[PDB]
């Protein structure tokens, strides 16, 4: 899995490949990790896909039962801290890394990590699952705060091909998801139409000279083709 | 010994569910529903006697989740605990089968809440008519329906037309009768409905209402969520049935 979320001013991007793989090979090719909690406040799971299901739908029964009785939009952090409280009072029973994200009218736009064992950490980005350890290095290099809200949706779509197109384990469409005072804003980008991969990488294109014929020189050119 | 628990009277009559239901008379208020063509509205007293209280704070009509709504009519604190068991019920039902509770079943629910304490003795009963409010979908087109459910102390569920609750329902329901005769509910306006519900209020009453006067919710085919109906809305009601 590849997962992430940025704020921007005035919202949040989540972002995340499609794959669900039982390791070598791929059981669902369209999952969709971004998980609704409340109108503007949305989770990407990562990890055990029984266990994030099963705390999603409880953190959202929840909210939906504290929105009807202050009769209030929910504060982000209310969903951020209940999850976390699931994430770890399980923490021996589940595999799970959430990233909770969210906009509303108090505090804007804000993006919590809650990985494996349960803490909650609140930041400006935050990048989850196996996909996770390739972009670190693309997020300290290339990525910037001020962005705008497409600026936002771009930068995501691309740092999910990144990862995705060197980690076996995700793979798929891109689908992301804007959150901020406007309606929410949902975008899903085939592999056919995906920014970056190494297939399409020019200088990925010429082979790897592996295979020289049998020569009567050291020197090395290009592979052998066809049969002598 | 009969007038005191849940025992059946000689005459197979249950004394605390009738005085239950004069509790709901005893507190004041009337409370008109009405189902059109594309909605269900329901139009309720707002009492605020006291100069010094909040207006906005003072409410029979609750959320019972998104979709449903209720107005309470009786014994207000018994009404709140209801709210509370319906929110509970229509989230425990979520939970366990992935939709939302559809009204008719919600209100089946909350009968059933209140039938237990009619046979079990110790707990009161609670002294409340709680009218239910919300859109239902039909299996077979997947249209979206107005309904409108009645719960009593008695954990008597039914379905309704129109149905005004509360001091001087009596009078309100006969005029009721009256203009169900013209055209059927169930072939009105938004519009048409209201000036109907209203002035059901105004005869009974024996009044003229303000806006300010009334609190009036609103489930229709357009938004299915319950919502209140802003004082703009209602002002433009009043006005229509003043000249006609």
């Amino acid at each position: 899995t590849t997962i992430m979320a940025v704020a921007f001013k005035g919202g949040v991007v989540l972002a995340a490949d499609s794959r669900t793989s039982t390791g070598t090979y791929v059981v669902n090719r369209a999952s969709n990790k971004l998980t609704k909690l409340a109108e503007k406040i949305y989770c990407c799971r990562s990890g055990s896909a029984a266990d994030t299901q099963a705390l999603a739908e409880q953190t959202a029964n929840y909210l939906e039962s504290y929105e009807i009785d202050t009769s209030k939009p929910v504060n982000v952090t209310t969903a951020a801290n209940i999850f976390k409280k699931l994430c770890y009072m399980n923490k021996w029973n589940i595999s799970a890394g959430i990233i909770v994200a969210g906009y509303d009218p108090l505090n804007g736009g804000s993006v919590y990590s809650i990985p494996s064992g349960g803490s909650c950490v609140k930041l400006d980005y935050a990048l989850g699952g196996s996909g996770s350890i390739f972009l670190y290095s693309f997020f300290d290099a290339n990525y910037k705060t001020g962005m705008s809200k497409e600026e936002c949706v771009c930068f995501c779509q691309r740092a999910v091909a990144h990862a995705y197109s060197r980690d076996g384990s995700s793979g798929g469409l891109i689908r992301t998801i804007a959150l901020h005072q406007g309606e929410p804003e949902d975008m899903t980008i085939p592999w056919t139409k995906t920014p970056y991969c190494m297939e399409k990488d020019p200088k990925y294109r010429d082979l790897a000279v592996q295979n020289p014929p049998f020569s009567s020189s050291a020197k090395i050119t290009v592979n052998q083709s066809r049969s002598e | 010994f009969d007038k005191y628990i849940t025992v059946f009277s000689p005459e197979g009559s249950l004394y605390q569910v009738e005085y239950a239901f004069k509790a709901v008379t005893y507190a004041g208020l009337l409370t008109v529903a009405i189902r059109c063509k594309d909605a269900v509205l329901v139009f309720t007293q707002h009492n605020v006697p006291d100069r010094l209280m909040r207006p906005d704070t003072i409410t029979s009509l609750h959320n019972i989740n998104k979709d449903i709504g209720t107005c309470i009519t009786g014994r207000a604190p018994d009404g709140k605990s209801l709210v509370q068991k319906a929110r509970q019920e229509a989230s425990e039902y979520k939970y366990r089968y992935g939709s939302p509770i559809p009204v008719s079943v919600l209100a089946k629910r909350v009968a059933d809440m209140a039938q237990v304490r009619t046979q079990h003795a110790g707990l009161r009963l609670m002294g409340v008519v709680m009218t239910f409010l919300g859109m239902e979908q039909n299996d077979a087109d997947g249209s979206w329906v107005p309904q409108i459910y009645c719960v009593d102390p008695a954990g008597w569920c039914g379905s309704y037309h129109a149905c005004a609750i509360g001091k001087k329902q009596i009078e309100a329901n006969a005029f009721l009768e009256k203009k169900q005769k013209n055209a059927p509910f169930h072939t009105l306006s938004q519009k048409d409905a209201a000036m109907i519900a209203l002035a059901a209020l105004q005869s009974a009453l024996g009044a003229s209402l303000k806006a300010t006067d009334v609190e009036v919710g609103r489930c229709s085919v357009e938004d299915h969520c319950f919502r209140r109906v802003p004082d703009e809305d209602v002002e433009e009601w009043l006005t229509a049935l003043a000249e006609a």
